[PDB]
RNA sequence: ACCUCGAUGUCGGCUCGUCGCAUCCUGGGGCUGGAGCAGGUCCCAAGGGUUGGGCUGUUCGCCCAUUAAAGCGGCACGCGAGCUGGGUUUAGAACGUCGUGAGACAGUUCGGUCUCUAUCCGCCGCGCGCGUCAGAAGCUUGAGGAAACCUGUCCCUAGUACGAGAGGACCGGGACGGACGAACCUCUGGUAUACCAGUUGUCCCACCAGGGGCACGGCUGGAUAGCCACGUUCGGACAGGAUAACCGCUGAAAGCAUCUAAGCGGGAAACCUCUUCCAAGACCAGGCUUCUCACCCUCUAGGAGGGAUAAGGCCCCCCGCAGACCACGGGAUUGAUAGACCAGACCUGGAAGCCUAGUAAUAGGUGCAGGGAACUGGCACUAACCGGCCGAAAACUUAC
RNA sequence: AAUUCCUUGUCGGGUAAGUUCCGACCUGCACGAAUGGCGUAACGACUUCUCAACUGUCUCAACCAUAGACUCGGCGAAAU
RNA sequence: GUCAGGUAGAGAAUACUAAGGCGUACGAGUGAACUAUGGUUAAGGAACUCGGCAAAAUGCCCCCGUAACUUCGGGAGAAG
């Protein structure tokens, strides 16, 4: 089934292959998850392992949310996200209470990793959409940066739906797909990933086996 | 102190020399060619050192039949086996880029004494 | 310190430069300053880097504390009373409290104060 | 750029109904023994006495 | 990183001096030739007895590059010049010899005879 | 000559696109005067792709290098309240030509003001309100949308099939690329207006020394964080379903024959799934849970009106790599949220003072020195407060 | 040809590629001798073509500062 | 129209500054897009475009050294 754990996006640094070829990584802390709930078929309509993650003080716990902890009988944790699960044998590997650490992953097995990319505020549509822009020079009266025509003219009258336009870019949900894990380390808890993933350092991160390379 | 020290400190190199930009260095570089495994000496005046920890680098220059070269390493690569230090340059500053518009005489640097 | 993110004060960057020297020296000078509160705000961290200096004391420090303060009499209090009186506080010497806004441009304002408890 | 038409009554009232201030939040303070309203921004201030309690 | 009207150094003995890039080869919209790139390129300055003269069409392969190029071991290579070979369909060299240093680069490309002559591969 | 002359601005380029298929490439096929390679022609197919330069105001066209290919058209010959203004088509001037002349020329030549603070619809983003039959909170399903969809070369199979030879495969495997998109900052590279160093002119701090102000940050050499591309990593599937052209099986009407009339199957980058994202204002306003589940007064005993609360929330406060505002996220003394402070990392490159050498400019020692932001860890010294405002249930029918 | 409609005439030069440019040919639609003809050193913010140097003009765009834009307080228009 | 301080400098240019005179009448905030005005830029270097438009570049003093052509003055600060 469709391994995966809640972590912590640590940073990036570099490490070398045993053929000396260097390899960017970065530094997933894939932190102890607990099983808080188990969605089934029969209850929920669904498959799916609720996760629990990152130290919290009680005293910071609502008491509705307490509830929920406390029916598991587990303590609270800041955040709780569900790993959808295709079928209800993969459902019964896991049990309320039940411990997830890295070592669920082995090196080279292949992750997608979902994650909030980086706010980038109101973005013109060059930086937005990649729009050429005009010219610095030749004439051009201050549209050097501007989007240029929005539309054709008396037909149809009107700007299609899905035009590209300035407006707020980022902080969306990015999931990348077939990072190969270089490294599990589970004396620290960590996961060094090839590559680039979505997010600002200590952001919280998904990790999951490769659907395309599972 | 860094965040991610604890991952860097197993790649740290220990056989790393003392060495500071406008020093004369041997670099020896693996090389492959077909399935037979050679080391190539680069030898230069190092001209920078940017960065830190296990990311830090260093560049060479080295004049060759003519034409300037220059070769950036990781300074803890693990396709470097020996750095050998030659001579301790005096210089005043950190990066050296003015001598890539130098030649012959000119390009020359002084040495500790 | 670290740098304004936004335009600096007063319109340019060197202008904010003699401000906060400004407004350092008259903070040393009186103990008490009003201003408005990003002014007040601004100033905090600088005013602080400057009082370290005159905690460590020597020849050195002073000249460093003479890159920015000029007036010499204001040099010679910190010096001399500033510096001793916070030997055994570390770090935290002034202190803002914000009041009412001003009348012509409803400008938020704030009084910042060199900390006497100790 | 000019506007087309007048503006309704409605459509007018509808967008001018959003110019509209919103009232501070006060607290009480006891100076010189009475008990004044101030903003919880001024409490500091209003206890040490800098701010006119007019 | 040359391109379309980047000028280089000949850098065998074919007569050639400059080369000017005309395009880089390798697929439709290709910005950017670097070392073990093959060119194709008009001779915009020739030694007065060379084989090749001023105005002539050629193919040639770029051996040094001013802009560093990155290696897999995450080291780096860079030149004080542009310079290329000027190369026939078989990939050999025009000319009989090579001046000055090449990139490794070369001997990935299967340019083994330019490789072979070249007085340093760095 | 039907709308517009109380005004509907033109060619070409630029920017941004959106649609058709009469298809340029890639995909699937029938027939060939198809041996093979490579084609010719016709059928199906619009998912994606469809280069950069020389000449000309040009469109067009010719040419030079490439490419899998450098498609044809519609949208006021798309797009000037988005840009340009070279051509044309105001006023100046000149040539040829015509005119007695004033002048004229789908003849030519040089020059010649491109205005507007967006009300409405529309589009890109972001809040406030109310609703979803008590008030709240965590996690969710996915009706329905959006995005993405390109392709090459080389090496095996194989110098095999085919072929006199020359030449040279289908199908099936593997490696390495081009273009495009996304995320990201370890590396490379760019930037740096409170970082460090050098340095010119001048004025100042009485003066020397050491510094400061101004001259683009005066200039020059570097430069962590942030942002970023020239950088890094990843992507386009794999599989299934229903089909197009086309190939059929089994078969009558019509003793034969026929893919079709009863029935049963193969079959493509198009379609539906599959991959990524949005999504219950999805008014059929969903689901699984958890918390609060409580009280006074007035009208008349109907329904309401008011006040105080619970869970929770908001405002104020300390802030953020979150940000136009707002929102969002975190912290709020049972506290490391920000600053200071201490230490490290990093950047700069050897401070001042003193001593020594030199006539001096200057050099050396003290000393990985001194200075300093963003990154990391400690540390309640400073500020996060002796607090305000919101916020919980008419009933009734049938089934069990 | 500041004159040539046909016309991007034809040949040569320059460029990888030149409807422009330079040198020629004469088939001058429709040159020509004080509405002067043909030249000419010097001169030109004239017009035209080429080269070196140089560069954000461009490949291809990134980052910084300031003035507006944006938020808060005051005053407070306009075309339509 | 009349006075013309000082240090650099050929100078009444320009930079800083003395005497003297001002801060001149909306402000306070804030890293949005976008526009304006300045700044820097890897590799390439006119590929931009009607056209090198706009930027960038050259720039001072003292020596050396300067072609075609010419009306004999020049060209000429040629160029380097
Ligand atoms: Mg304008
Ligand atoms: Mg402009
Ligand atoms: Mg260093
Ligand atoms: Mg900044
Ligand atoms: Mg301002
Ligand atoms: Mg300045
Ligand atoms: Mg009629
Ligand atoms: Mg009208
Ligand atoms: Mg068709
Ligand atoms: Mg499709
Ligand atoms: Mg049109
Ligand atoms: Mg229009
Ligand atoms: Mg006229
Ligand atoms: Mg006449
Ligand atoms: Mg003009
Ligand atoms: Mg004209
Ligand atoms: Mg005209
Ligand atoms: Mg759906
Ligand atoms: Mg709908
Ligand atoms: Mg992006
Ligand atoms: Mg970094
Ligand atoms: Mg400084
Ligand atoms: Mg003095
Ligand atoms: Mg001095
Ligand atoms: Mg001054
Ligand atoms: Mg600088
Ligand atoms: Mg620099
Ligand atoms: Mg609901
Ligand atoms: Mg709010
Ligand atoms: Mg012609
Ligand atoms: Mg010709
Ligand atoms: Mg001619
Ligand atoms: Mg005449
Ligand atoms: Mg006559
Ligand atoms: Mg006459
Ligand atoms: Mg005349
Ligand atoms: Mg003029
Ligand atoms: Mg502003
Ligand atoms: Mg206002
Ligand atoms: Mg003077
Ligand atoms: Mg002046
Ligand atoms: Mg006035
Ligand atoms: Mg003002
Ligand atoms: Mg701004
Ligand atoms: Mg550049
Ligand atoms: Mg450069
Ligand atoms: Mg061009
Ligand atoms: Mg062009
Ligand atoms: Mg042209
Ligand atoms: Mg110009
Ligand atoms: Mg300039
Ligand atoms: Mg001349």
């Amino acid at each position: 089934a469709r391994k995966g754990i809640l972590g912590t996006k640590l940073g990036m640094t570099q490490v070398f292959d045993e053929n000396n070829k260097v390899v960017p990584v970065t530094v997933v802390k894939a932190g102890p998850n607990v099983v808080t709930r188990i969605r089934t078929t029969e209850r929920d309509g669904y498959s799916a392992v609720q996760l629990a993650y990152g130290e919290i003080s009680p005293r910071k716990v609502i008491k509705p949310v307490a509830g929920q902890f406390a029916a598991a009988g587990v303590n609270p944790r800041r955040h709780v996200a569900e790993l959808r699960l295709d079928d209800e044998a993969a459902v019964a590997e896991y049990e309320v209470g039940q411990e997830l650490t890295a070592e669920i992953f082995s090196d080279g097995a292949y992750v997608d990793v979902t994650g909030t990319s980086k706010g980038k505020g109101f973005a013109g549509t060059m930086k937005r959409h990649g729009f050429r822009g005009q010219g610095a020079a030749h004439g051009a009266q201050a549209v050097h940066r501007r989007p240029g025509s929005i539309g054709g003219c008396a037909t149809p009258g009107r700007v299609f739906k899905g035009t590209r336009m300035s407006g707020r870019m980022g902080n969306d949900r990015v999931t990348t797909q077939n990072l190969k894990v270089h490294k599990v380390d589970a004396e620290n808890g960590v996961l060094l990933i090839k590559g680039a993933i979505p997010g600002r350092n200590g952001g919280l991160v998904v990790v999951r086996s490769a659907i395309k390379r599972g | 102190m860094n965040t991610l020290d604890f991952v860097d400190q197993a790649s740290l190199r220990d056989d790393i020399p003392t060495f500071s930009p406008g020093d004369t260095v041997n670099v020896h570089v693996k090389v492959i060619e077909g399935s037979k495994e050679r080391i190539q000496v680069f030898k230069g005046v190092v001209i920078r050192r940017q960065g830190g920890g296990i990311s830090e680098t260093f560049t060479v220059r080295k004049e060759s039949y003519g034409v300037g070269v220059e070769r950036t390493f990781p300074v803890h690569s693990p396709n470097i086996d020996h750095i050998d230090v030659l001579t301790r340059g005096d210089v005043r500053r950190a990066k050296l880029y003015y001598l890539r518009e130098l030649r012959g005489k000119k390009a020359k640097i002084k040495e500790k004494r | 310190p670290k740098p304004t993110k936004g335009p600096r004060l007063g319109g340019s960057s060197s202008h904010q430069s003699a401000l906060l020297a400004n407004l350092a020296t008259s903070l040393f000078e009186h103990g008490r300053i009003k201003t408005t509160e990003p002014k007040a705000r601004a100033l905090r961290p600088y005013a602080e880097k400057l009082i370290t200096h005159a905690k460590k004391g020597a020849l050195h420090n002073r000249r460093e504390v003479m890159k920015k303060i000029r007036d010499k009499d204001v040099v010679h209090t910190l010096f001399a009373e500033i510096g001793p009186f916070y030997a055994d506080r570390n770090g935290g010497y002034t202190r803002i409290i914000k009041v009412e806004n001003r009348k012509g441009d409803n400008a938020p304002m704030a009084v910042i104060e060199l900390v006497r408890e100790k | 750029a000019v506007p087309k038409r007048r503006m309704s009554r409605a459509n007018t009232r509808s967008r001018r109904a959003q110019w509209k201030a919103e009232a501070p939040g006060l607290v009480t303070v006891s100076v010189a023994g009475q008990q004044r309203k101030v903003p919880r921004r001024l409490l500091k201030a209003a206890r040490l006495g800098l701010v006119d309690l007019d | 990183m040359i391109q379309q009207e980047s000028r280089l150094k000949v850098a065998d003995n074919t007569g050639a001096k400059e080369i000017l890039c005309i395009r880089v080869l390798g697929g439709s919209s290709r910005r950017y030739a670097g070392i073990g790139d093959v060119i194709v390129a008009t001779v915009k300055d020739a030694i007065p007895g060379g084989n090749v003269k001023r105005g002539d069409v050629v193919k040639a392969v770029v051996v040094r590059t001013v802009k560093e190029r990155r290696r897999a071991d995450g080291s780096y290579i860079k030149f004080d010049e542009n310079a290329a070979v000027i190369i026939k369909n078989d990939n050999d060299p025009r000319g009989t010899r090579i001046f000055g240093p090449v990139g490794r680069e070369l001997r990935e490309k299967k340019f083994m005879k330019i490789v072979s002559l070249a007085p340093e591969v760095l």
